[PDB]
């Protein structure tokens, strides 16, 4: 019924020598990274407590799937037939899956627990749980590549005059549930497997950005501004609570805790919480953002600034009124084109620097620096640089897996049995696949040297971890 | 992989030549 090729199934001997060169090379690194990274878990006996144990799960993942993805697909590309048997056939994607599942599994909860591990109102702690989390991860893995090693089977065929013995997911399946398997395997590989851990770990980075954000602008202002859990009246004149936060411009303390109790919802007469002071700082927050917005001496300049120098600038906006800022068109020209060092010696010399030149201070080294060196401690920035690092480990694994998943779902949407040149399209499927295959091993290499790279104390083990 | 049907001998051969995933 469907017609035959005019066209071959091919692969260009170019492809093929240097591909072969990519795989071993991968090869040889991931083995010697995963092994390096066990090695040391392993001599550290003190840290072996801890979130290290996700690491080693990670690494051991990382050198299954290396150890049985490379060679066999090597093996393929070369020899062109196969003789391992139908026990191999239904046990290579087994395992493969299995630590695709590994692999998966703990980075992303490696990602949840850097997010558990910065933030705050928290539970009492991470400490043992974990582990039965291991035990989880790996029979969860086991137990969803299971189908693989139920539906793959050998077969024979006599094809334009060779006999051919081809290891495959069965086209044909025993089971109604196996037949639709084999139907949307891609589809659930894309969807479990890439789609669902990298919105997982997206939503989680997202959460952990914007606690981070407001839990940093909030000590920030505590240090320049101040915390008073009780009524007081400011510089101007006026009734304030919390960080400085204007209850009214009328002299009746009464009045102003009417608005107070207005604002917190209960019967506060005039005395609130840290946190209800930490609620309503982050309503003024908000507020203050909002309003920059519809100003259009400011609003560009907001729009220009990272986190940072936003949250610099908010600072700013809480210290003097909105158009007080608005006076400073110079400055703000300076910090629109990013010339941190110009804006700061022209900040200086404001009347606002001479008037409180503690804050001013501290509010041009972030200007100038774009960092919160200025006012947080070294345990919450170690937090954040290690959080960073897994979170763009979790973007590299989402761009080495986007080929082959790609490759995969372009097979599945685009091939028709009926075109006769087809097979253009089927040895393009090929070089993909093969191609594919090596940019996931080259995530599971580059696990434990991507590590390394953006994290001080991963570059330290690397530096000292050599021979034994 | 995997094909539709049996009917298919290209794709067959596909899968033969194809990486084991």
């Amino acid at each position: 019924s469907p017609p035959p090729c005019q066209g071959p199934i091919e692969i260009k001997e170019t492809f093929k020598y240097i591909n072969t060169v990519v795989s071993c090379l991968v090869f040889v690194l991931g083995i010697i990274g995963n092994s390096t990274l066990l090695y040391i878990i392993y001599k550290n006996k003190c840290m072996r407590n801890g979130p290290n144990i996700l690491i080693a799960s990670l690494a051991l993942g990382d050198l299954l799937h290396i150890v049985i993805a490379i060679p066999i697909n090597v093996y393929k590309l070369l020899a062109e037939d196969w003789p391992f048997g139908a026990e191999m056939c239904k046990l290579v994607p087994f395992i493969q899956k299995a630590s695709v599942g590994i692999t998966v599994l703990s980075l992303c909860a490696l990602s949840i627990d850097r997010y558990r591990a910065v933030a705050s109102w928290s539970r009492i702690k991470v400490p043992k749980w974990t582990a039965v989390e291991i035990v989880l991860i790996w029979v969860v893995s086991v137990v969803l590549a299971v189908p693989e090693a139920i539906g793959f089977d050998i077969i024979t065929m006599d094809y334009k005059g060779s006999y051919l013995r081809i290891c495959l997911l069965h086209p044909v399946q025993k089971t109604a549930f196996m037949q639709f398997y084999a139907t949307a395997k891609d589809w659930w590989l894309f969807s479990f497997y890439f789609c669902l851990p990298l919105a997982i770990t997206a939503f989680f980075y997202t959460l952990m950005t914007c606690e981070m954000l407001r839990k940093n602008i909030f000590e920030m202002l505590r240090i320049d501004e101040g915390l008073r859990l009780k009524i007081y009246k400011d510089t101007e004149g006026y009734y304030t609570i919390g960080i400085g936060h204007l209850l009214t411009k009328s002299p009746s303390l009464n009045a102003a805790k009417s608005e107070l109790d207005k604002a917190i919802g209960r019967n506060t007469n005039g005395v609130i919480t840290k946190d209800e002071a930490e609620k309503l700082f982050n309503q003024d927050v908000d507020a203050a953002v909002r309003g920059i917005l519809r100003n259009a001496k400011l609003k560009p300049v907001y729009d220009s600034l990272d986190a940072v120098r936003r949250a610099a600038l908010i600072n700013m906006v809480f210290q003097m009124g909105e158009t007080g800022v608005a006076g400073f068109t110079n400055s703000l020209r300076m910090l629109q084109q990013k010339r941190w060092d110009e804006a700061a010696v022209n900040l200086a010399k404001s009347r606002w620097y001479n008037q409180t030149p503690n804050r001013a201070k501290r509010v041009i080294t972030t200007f100038r620096t774009g960092t919160w060196d200025a006012y947080l401690n070294d345990h919450l920035k170690q937090r954040r640089e290690v959080a960073k690092t897994v979170f763009c480990l979790v973007l590299v694994f989402a761009l080495c897996w986007l080929p082959l998943h790609l490759a995969r779902i372009l097979k599945l949407t685009l091939y028709n049995q009926n075109d006769p040149n087809r097979c253009e399209l089927l040895s393009f499927l090929l070089v993909l696949d093969y191609i594919g295959i090596n940019m996931a091993s080259l995530n599971s290499c580059a696990n434990p040297i991507a590590l390394y790279l953006v994290s001080k104390r991963f570059k330290n083990a690397f530096k000292s971890a050599l021979c034994c | 992989c995997s094909c539709k049907d049996m009917t298919d001998k290209e794709c067959l051969y596909f899968c033969h030549q194809d990486v084991i995933w």
